[PDB]
């Protein structure tokens, strides 16, 4: 599987 | 010197190497002060932490080269590390300042805590974590004060841990916010007293899971009592045999505890707070088994590894990654004047 390579930080 | 330059930061001044530049205050505590600088040959950004009055005392001295010995025994991507460290001093005699270079990550677990997350991020982030405490482990360090705070993040879902072997004052995660106490974070076995092992770290991670599930502390205790009284409440009366291992007085106020029968899981992480209904069920059965009060009940880093919910991510060159080094506990035993801790320092720094 594709790992997340974003997180929606503020 | 040639080689360095100085900037004013705050009361303080910071003489570093000239390939970090802009530097801007982001921490600081009686122990250090940590400033954010762009490094100009790595083309990075970086955080720069100069430790304050190392030499004061005998403490801070042993403490200094302890911090630097334990940045050496690791070498891992879900663990910071120590890109470079320098002193702008050019003698033994001189020296006095000690500047250490690390990863800037983007911000803290008490940021995410807040998010809402898919799974994938979800499992993912637990995954890096179990990879950064297996490696430490490996190399010897029991971390024992894992937190939010100390569990750094990047907009790329890459994290890594800090503070490792440091007293909760000398580390990074003290000097700067959000900052959250330790207590609500520390396993039974240690409120209570009774030594621990590896998986002393896995009801930590239990805790931070529950956290960003919940968007809540789980144990917010005010103080000791209250926290293992919050935890029985929630979690059910220990068995008999996990209380006969406690010392004489502590065993007989645990024993006249009330009995209380404590939550379920499902009670405890209702659907309700998870988005993939395979996945709620793997992430809630992972949970029943950090959140396990008694350690010899607890499950152990390599079978989180293993869980259903953590085991889609698995890379061997991940978990088996060695360590370089393992950290000797006969430092944590060994004696010096502040001059003989000063040239132990003085030559790794120059190594």
């Amino acid at each position: 599987v594709v790992r997340p390579g974003s997180l929606d930080l503020p | 010197d040639n080689q360095f330059y100085s900037v004013e930061v705050g009361d303080s001044t910071f003489t570093v190497l000239k390939r970090y530049q802009n530097l801007k205050p982001i921490g600081s505590g009686a122990q250090g002060i940590v400033c954010a600088a762009y490094d100009a040959v790595l083309d990075r950004n970086v955080a720069i932490k100069k430790l304050s009055r190392p030499f004061q005392n005998q403490t801070h001295a042993k403490r200094a080269y302890r911090e630097l010995v334990l940045m050496k025994c690791v070498n891992h991507k879900n663990i910071i590390s120590l890109l470079n460290v320098f002193t702008p001093q050019k003698t033994l005699e001189e020296f006095q300042d000690v500047y250490l270079v690390m990863e800037l990550m983007d911000a803290n677990l008490c940021q995410v805590i807040q998010m809402e997350l898919d799974h994938e991020r979800m499992s993912y982030l637990l995954y890096q974590m179990l990879c950064g405490i297996k490696h430490l482990h490996s190399a010897g360090i029991i971390h024992r004060d894992l937190k939010p705070s100390n569990i750094v993040v990047k907009s790329d879902c890459t994290l890594k841990i800090l503070d490792f072997g440091l007293a909760r004052t000398a580390g990074t995660s003290f000097m700067m916010t959000p900052y959250v106490v330790t207590r609500y974070y520390r396993a039974p076995e240690v409120i209570l007293g009774m030594g621990y092992k590896e998986n002393v770290d896995i009801w930590s991670v239990g805790c931070i899971m529950g956290e960003m599930v919940r968007h809540k502390i789980l144990f917010p205790g005010r103080d000791y009592i209250d926290q293992w009284n919050k935890v029985i409440e929630q979690l059910g009366t220990p068995c008999p045999e996990f209380m006969k291992k406690l010392q004489p007085t502590v065993r007989n106020y645990v024993e006249n505890r009330p009995k209380y029968a404590g939550l379920t899981f499902p009670k405890l992480f209702p659907d309700s707070l998870f988005p993939n209904k395979l996945k709620a069920s793997q992430a809630r059965d992972l949970l029943s088994k950090m959140l396990v009060i008694d350690p010899a009940k607890r499950i152990s880093v390599d079978d989180a590894l293993q869980h259903p919910y953590i085991n889609v991510w698995y890379d061997p060159a991940e978990v088996e990654a060695p360590p370089p080094q393992i950290y000797d506990k006969q430092l944590d035993e060994r004696e010096h004047t502040i001059e003989e801790w000063k040239e132990l320092i003085y030559k790794e720094v120059m190594n």
